[PDB]
């Protein structure tokens, strides 16, 4: 047979070693990151990614340096499809919650309609 | 050669100008030739015709231009700045 | 151009001083808090405006590769002089 | 002590909720004509099972499940939270 | 839904290696207290041998109580052949950490954290 | 279909006529560069940085422009389409200043980012560069223009999108300049977001400025507060501090811009805060205090207090969680006295059916329009992206606009039929000549302001337009799918708050005044110490100290809108939740944590103790608070119209007079507003 | 493209694709993948039950001969539902080459132990076990091999965070180095570098 | 430096300290930025 059964959810949250405080109390954000606005570019919305809720950072009374104590402050991770990002979190026993992809809708465009004789889509200088 | 526009006592949007009626019977003339709802189109003529009657043009015969045509002003400064007759000096 | 908070501390070229009732003036307790007094805003307006008979000046800071990269400064404005965005230098169009 | 408000979950386009739609249509207005005071909250969602939450004094809420109701057992269920007060 | 076993061909197999894994840690506990030196008792050490073993009791997957049976066993050996120092062996006792708040009420006191 | 085939490197994709090359190669997943082309502004061509190879064709044609013809196989990765690239940015680096060092938009460059992959990586340019006057146009956008690399982004956006044009080029050739020809000042509610599409550092940010870098920003996906159009942002931080805030796109609300009180208030948000809670001494001062000694204070006369002995006032910031957990804890006590500042008329219908107080069409449903009527409103400041979507079908599908209130600009052309609110009893009836333009019109849409509810005749103005969009919808040539009465709200706490069931408007509590009221925020002034009695115990809940704080017994210091997750619903109905940017300084703390703690030193404690299960409480009382990005649709019209014909209130003769008639009365209405320092700058700037 | 690109050598390129096609035909029981970069690197990507048998050709057959292992490596990829990706790096001395063996498993599923066919496997694999948590069944001695001995956690995981979840003192109360969790005085401070312009259009995905 | 002397400048020490660590007059550090929020400061007059 050399192959078992299991019909269990899959959970491997005793095996990651992550304390109880990390899995339990945080939610997960799986998320399409927004196009930044400063630029025009599109290849940063390409991919899926999954964060975690910020955390406190606090003002380190030596330095002013920016002290914290969450460990998964930086933990962002990559996934291919939503459901691999889904599949993920479950296995690791995260509440998740997702947002869905945010497309641009399809313009029409036209260099013509700049110039029409009688609509308001003229342009007053070029 | 600056193309911008800083307020001179001698150049600043309240500087006396206006035109004398025969000019604006020529002004009518001149908008007459053009369809309706394209009004802008008469903003060359008339702006030179501000020229002739003044011998250049202070910011206020391109503020009255844009007040008698309903075009925004930028826009007839645009056409003041581009083209190389229009004397925005004396 | 360093000047003195009322506790006694000299205030930074920055602005940081802290306060009477904060608790951090405790580490310069028999130490000293080590403040530099040549404040470059105080003496970059020690300068000259220099006086050029160009419209357009550059400025790369002096000695060449020494300096910032190469920046050109219009000096259109009569009312104000054209600044340079690195060393502070400042212009002037001479008519 | 007594009836505070009532809130009315339902669905747009669910036939479990065609009853309490039947309701609203019908049976509301002489309804608040008959409680101008008593905040009937109709709340209308995307895929919710209907439901009827009765919300009395000192924070007491009944919940009575309003799916696949006919209008008649809307307004019998409705008439039985106004007339409890409980 | 058809994976490829590890040891234990059901859950009853992976009972059986909880529980041989549970007997060597608990014959174990004694000899730990004394050559490590411990401060603490026989009884307190078992009872956190218990603890970690009841921490996992919720597993219902084959694979995963056979990877738990397989870490215990590497932490056993890693506590038989002296590999851990003292220090290894009282992390389990988590005693210079302060106690967390646990209600509401003193986490609201004490920060942000849910 | 009509669709034609087309080939981008040869694979094929079927397009509509009309379609660019720029959006043929979009659709199989490859950008082109541009500088000058934006999606939601005019077709320029001034760049030439998108000129492709189309095959068997000699010259490069401007993808941006040029439309796709049957057949063409558009080679965007052959050599001469690099050749055209590499020349393009080698002509518009030639006169860039070396400034990005010293330069806001590094990092986050177009011009870098795309001359790193299309350009060359070195100059023949051997001689000096020209340099450029800057301009002054206005405390919010810093003005750069030697970075300019003129593809009149500024002058479509402020004529197309803003309505201003007043930004233009002057001059011809190389010395052709972008400004306004004059020391003129570009203030409009959207101006600063031309410091988004410059593509360059021309126009940044000058509160932004020199602070911050973008690599080493933190993006948290956020909302807006600052009115009810619910607007997708970016709070960007850097080592737990707010940096600044872009926007996020949103094809039904905000397109991809924000206001400027959106994109500039967030320095009130470090100013003026309540960071440890108060009370009072035996001096009668504020002193500061514990949050032991704070909760017992206020839960002490909570305990004593029963039915309308406990009011409760909520501010217009205020998410839909402290809500309902303060209509928990006040009805644990029996008292279902919780107001709003923002009057809502209860007359008829009232809270009961959401139609009757939600953005009904949607503000997407804006483009299917065809006759938009406003009443009372001026939308161009109270929600200036709807106003700024009424502009763009205006500008794209010849909306008619017309406005029943005071003669504002709205940067376009409606008719101004009146500001006397009889007009409404004259379209009512068909009297007027606008009432045979709403019987003719497909999809007419009618907009009530809030704003104008504010007045004594809110029921009978409600019940007027109510009863001329029912005198259209049961009549005229309306589908039934189509929503013709529309309320825009301009506050962000206000249809959360109605969903959730509280008495809008203050007037419960000037029926009887109680002896302990509660503020969430509130700090519109609508209740002072003279309405109340003698000794009524204000506890104020917020952040900031304004207008609440100072009259307060007990200051419990809450969490801004970065500071929390947190739900709030926009005008529409959609439900949103915010994300924890940063958290609240000092020792202040989430909002219904802080009611939630309330409750359990009352004893009277509250079932939930997570975000989730405070939600689940949201889910019960109305489960669209839950279900985000999302408009449940409201039906039952008729039935709140015929409510309102029960009680026939009065129209005063007072003119429907919105109360920011210009842009100086744009930039200060809310708490975190009134503490921005370059908010004070904006009005001082529009004072002048 | 003479002085500044990396001249392409072809010749290697056609007799490991040559080879693979070999591997490919001896053993399709196994064999899923085969590929060869436009560096000229042979990866043969299989499926995990075929971790011996694969390997124990390429080390014994005379056109083969690949007697050294040179590196064994997993990575992590968490999109993927098998997210580790076992990597045999193997040289022939005798044909001077190398080749790459690719393999898969999840969190779950053993891999075999190749420490039959290479002796140098007993401790990479060991470390795989270490830092990914791969599981090596029939490893002669599997535990740990880099991290403390009290250590929680697969490190080299990418849901694992850079500094971890414990730090380590002295504490002078109970004359003893502890375990705490971790708080940083300065956080490490995450940039987001990467730009939103496409880069190798050579490599671009097709889309949804 | 005395043959090639170094370049004067306004702001280089005419006096060189060596290292002063384990002194009074050794380097303690601090931020060096001015606080980020600014706190409420209630009215002094009483509320009634
Ligand atoms: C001195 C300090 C030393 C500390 C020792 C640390 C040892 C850590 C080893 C951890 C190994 C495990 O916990 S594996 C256990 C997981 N088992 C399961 O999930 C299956 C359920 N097992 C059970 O319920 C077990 O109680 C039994 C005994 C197998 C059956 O009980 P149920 O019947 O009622
Ligand atoms: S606009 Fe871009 S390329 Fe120009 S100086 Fe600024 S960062 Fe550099
Ligand atoms: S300032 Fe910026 S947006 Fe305006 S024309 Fe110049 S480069 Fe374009
Ligand atoms: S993008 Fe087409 S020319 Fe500017
Ligand atoms: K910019
Ligand atoms: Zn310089």
């Amino acid at each position: 047979t050399q192959l078992i059964t299991v019909d269990e959810k899959l959970d491997i949250t005793t095996l990651t070693g992550v304390p109880e405080e990390h899995i339990k109390t945080r939610k997960a954000r799986i998320f399409v990151p927004a196009r930044n606005n400063m630029q025009s570019g599109v290849n940063n919305t390409k991919k899926w990614k999954m964060e975690f809720d910020t955390r406190e950072r606090w003002e380190n009374p030596l330095m002013g340096w920016a002290s914290t104590a969450d460990p998964l402050s930086n933990l962002v991770l990559t996934f291919s499809t939503k459901e691999d990002a889904i599949a993920f979190a479950e296995k690791n026993g995260w509440s998740y919650d997702v947002e869905e992809r945010k497309v641009p809708k399809p313009k029409s465009k036209s260099y013509g309609a700049n110039f029409s004789w009688n609509k308001r889509t003229r342009v007053s200088t070029k | 050669a600056l193309f911008v526009h800083r307020d001179t006592p001698k150049n600043n949007p309240e500087t006396p100008f206006d035109f004398t009626p025969e000019n604006y019977k020529r002004i009518e003339a001149i908008v007459k030739n053009y369809p309706e709802g394209h009004k802008a189109a008469a903003v060359l003529p008339v702006l030179d015709l501000a020229q002739r009657q003044n011998g250049w043009l202070p910011i206020s015969a391109m503020n009255k231009v844009a007040e008698i045509l309903q075009v925004p002003p930028m826009r007839v400064y645009e056409v003041a700045t581009f083209y190389t007759m229009y004397n925005r000096k004396p | 151009g360093v000047r003195t908070s009322p506790t006694g501390e000299k205030v930074t070229h920055t602005g940081q001083v802290y306060d009477d009732e904060d608790y951090r003036r405790v580490r310069f307790v028999g130490r000293q808090k080590e403040v530099n007094e040549n404040f470059a805003i105080d003496l970059i307006a020690e300068q000259p405006v220099s006086q050029v008979g160009s419209r357009v000046i550059s400025c790369d800071g002096g000695g060449g590769a020494l300096g910032h990269p190469r920046v050109y400064i219009n000096l259109d404005k009569e009312t104000k002089t054209g600044t340079c965005g690195y060393c502070g230098l400042q212009f002037r169009q001479q008519h | 002590l007594g009836l505070r408000e009532i809130r009315i979950h339902l669905c747009q386009r669910s036939p479990g909720s065609q009853g309490v739609r039947d309701f609203i249509e019908k049976r509301y207005v002489e309804l608040k004509k008959a409680n101008p005071d008593l905040p009937i909250l109709i709340r209308e969602c995307s895929d919710v099972q209907p439901k009827l939450w009765a919300r009395y004094a000192f924070g007491q809420e009944k919940n009575v499940s309003l799916n696949n109701f006919s209008a008649d057992q809307v307004t019998r269920a409705l008439e039985n939270v106004l007339s409890s007060k409980a | 839904t058809s994976v490829k076993p590890i040891f234990s061909r059901d859950m009853n197999e992976a009972k059986r290696r909880v529980r041989e894994l549970y007997r060597a840690w608990y014959r174990e506990v004694p000899n730990t207290v004394h050559l490590f030196q411990l401060d603490i008792s026989v009884k307190q050490g078992r009872d956190k041998v218990r603890e970690m073993f009841k921490k996992n009791a919720h597993v219902t997957d084959p694979r995963v109580v056979d990877l738990l049976v397989i870490k215990g066993k590497m932490e056993l050996e890693e506590t038989i052949n002296v590999w851990k120092q003292r220090t290894h062996v009282m992390r389990f006792f988590h005693e210079t950490e302060a106690p967390r708040p646990k209600d509401f009420l003193s986490k609201f006191y004490v920060g942000h954290d849910p | 279909s009509n669709l034609i085939e087309v080939f981008v490197d040869g694979q094929s994709v079927m397009v509509e006529p009309g379609t660019t090359v720029l959006q043929a190669c979009e659709k199989v997943g490859m950008q082109i560069p541009r500088f000058c082309y934006h999606e939601r502004l005019s077709v320029a061509g001034n760049c030439r940085m998108c000129l492709v190879e189309i095959e068997k064709a000699p010259k490069v044609v401007a993808a941006c422009a040029m439309p796709v013809m049957k057949g063409w196989n558009i080679l965007t990765n052959s050599e001469k389409t690099k050749k055209a690239r590499e020349g393009v940015m080698e002509f518009l680096l030639a006169n860039h200043p070396l400034d990005c060092p010293i330069c806001d938009q590094g990092g986050e460059c177009d011009l870098q980012d795309q001359s790193m992959m299309f350009g060359s990586d070195r100059s023949r340019f051997l001689e000096g560069k020209r340099a450029v006057e800057d301009k002054n146009i206005g405390p919010l956008v810093k003005t750069i223009m030697t970075r300019c690399i003129q593809c009149t982004r500024c002058i479509r956006f402020a004529s197309e999108i803003a309505g201003v044009d007043d930004l233009g080029t002057t001059g011809r050739g190389n010395d052709m300049q972008v400004g306004t020809y004059i020391e003129k000042m570009f203030m409009s509610e959207l101006s600063g977001n031309i410091i988004d599409i410059c593509p360059v550092g021309a126009l940044t940010s000058k509160p932004y400025a020199f602070t911050a870098r973008p690599w080493e920003t933190r993006k948290t996906e956020s909302i807006d507060v600052m009115d009810a159009v619910g607007s997708n942002i970016v709070v960007s931080t850097r080592t737990g501090e707010v940096m600044r805030i872009l926007p996020r796109m949103h094809e039904d609300i905000n397109e991809e811009w924000i206001s400027d009180k959106t994109r500039f208030a967030y320095d009130g948000l470090k100013r003026q805060r309540l960071t440890e809670p108060m009370v009072r001494n035996e001096k009668g001062l504020l002193t500061h205090t514990t949050w032991e000694d704070a909760l017992s204070r206020v839960a002490g006369m909570l305990q004593s207090c029963q039915g309308n002995d406990v009011a409760a006032i909520a501010g217009g910031l205020v998410d839909a969680e402290a809500l309902i957990a303060l209509k928990d804890l006040l009805n644990r006590v029996d008292s279902d006295t919780l107001c709003t500042e923002e009057v809502f008329p209860t007359a008829g219908a009232g809270t009961d059916l959401r139609s009757n107080y939600l953005l009904n069409t949607t503000i997407a449903g804006v483009e299917e329009a065809d006759v938009v009527l406003l009443v009372g409103t001026n939308p161009r400041f109270e929600a200036p992206l709807f106003n700024a979507r009424i502009r763009k079908s205006w500008l794209h599908n010849d909306l008619k606009v017309a406005l029943i209130g005071s003669p504002v600009d709205l940067t376009y052309r409606y008719d101004h039929l009146g500001d006397s609110p009889k007009i409404l009893q004259d379209i009512a009836s068909g009297s007027h000549p606008f009432s045979q333009v709403l019987q003719e019109a497909k999809k007419p849409m009618v907009v009530l302001g809030s704003s104008a509810l504010q007045r004594n005749d809110g029921a009978a103005i409600l019940a007027a337009v109510s009863n001329i969009a029912q005198k259209i919808r049961t009549s005229s040539g309306v589908t039934g799918d189509w929503k013709v009465m529309n309320i825009l709200h301009r506050i962000a706490s206000q249809v959360a708050a109605l969903d959730l069931g509280y008495k809008p408007g203050v007037e419960a509590i000037r029926k009887n005044p109680p002896k302990m009221l509660f503020l969430l925020g509130a700090d519109g002034g609508c209740v002072t110490r003279q309405d109340l009695p003698k000794d009524c115990f204000i506890v104020y809940q917020g952040h900031h100290g304004d207008v609440g704080a100072p009259i307060a017994d007990v200051i419990l210091p809450g969490a801004a809108y970065t500071e929390k997750s947190a739900t709030y619903v926009n005008t529409e109905g959609r439900a949103q939740q915010t994300k924890v940017a940063v958290m609240p300084p000092g020792l202040a703390r989430e909002d219904w944590k802080i009611i939630r703690a309330l409750s359990e030193i009352a004893g009277m404690t509250l079932p939930y103790d997570t975000l989730d299960q405070v939600r689940n409480r949201l889910e019960e009382v109305s489960p669209n608070l839950v279900r985000y990005d999302d408009v449940e649709g409201a039906n039952y019209f008729q039935q709140a119209s015929e409510l309102s014909k029960l009680v026939n209130q009065q129209l005063l003769a007072d003119p429907l007079v919105p109360p920011q008639l210009t842009i100086k009365d744009f930039y200060m209405t809310d708490s975190i507003s009134r503490a921005s320092q370059t908010m004070a700058k904006c009005v001082k700037a529009v004072t002048e | 493209t003479r002085p500044t690109v990396r001249p392409r050598n072809d010749v290697a390129h056609k007799q490991l694709s040559a080879f693979g096609e070999y591997v490919a035909e001896i053993l399709p029981k196994y064999v899923q993948q085969v590929q060869v970069s436009c560096f000229s690197e042979l990866e043969i990507c299989i499926h995990p039950d075929g971790v011996i048998p694969v390997l124990t050709f390429l080390r014994d057959h005379s056109n083969a001969q690949f007697k050294s292992l040179a590196d064994l490596t997993a990575v992590d990829i968490p999109t993927r539902q098998n997210r580790f990706e076992i990597v045999y790096n193997l040289l022939s001395l005798r044909f001077n080459s190398r080749i790459r063996v690719k393999t898969y498993t999840d969190e779950l599923t053993p891999v075999e132990s190749s420490v039959s066919v290479y002796k140098a496997a007993n401790w990479y694999e060991r470390e795989i076990w270490d830092m990914f948590g791969v599981f090596f069944a029939n490893h002669p001695d599997l535990r740990r091999i880099l991290t403390d001995y009290g250590f929680e956690g697969h490190p080299f995981r990418k849901d694992f965070p850079l500094s971890g979840y414990v730090e380590l003192r002295y504490d002078d109360e109970v004359k003893r180095v502890v375990a705490e969790p971790v708080e940083l005085a300065q956080e490490f401070r995450k940039f987001d570098l990467n730009s939103p312009w496409e880069a190798f259009p050579a490599y671009r995905q097709p889309p949804e | 430096p005395t043959v090639k002397p170094p370049t004067a400048r306004k702001f280089i020490w005419t006096n060189h300290k060596f290292n002063l660590s384990g002194t009074p007059q050794q380097y303690v550090p601090y931020s060096t930025t001015r606080k980020k929020i600014q706190e409420w400061v209630p009215p002094s007059t009483p509320y009634k």
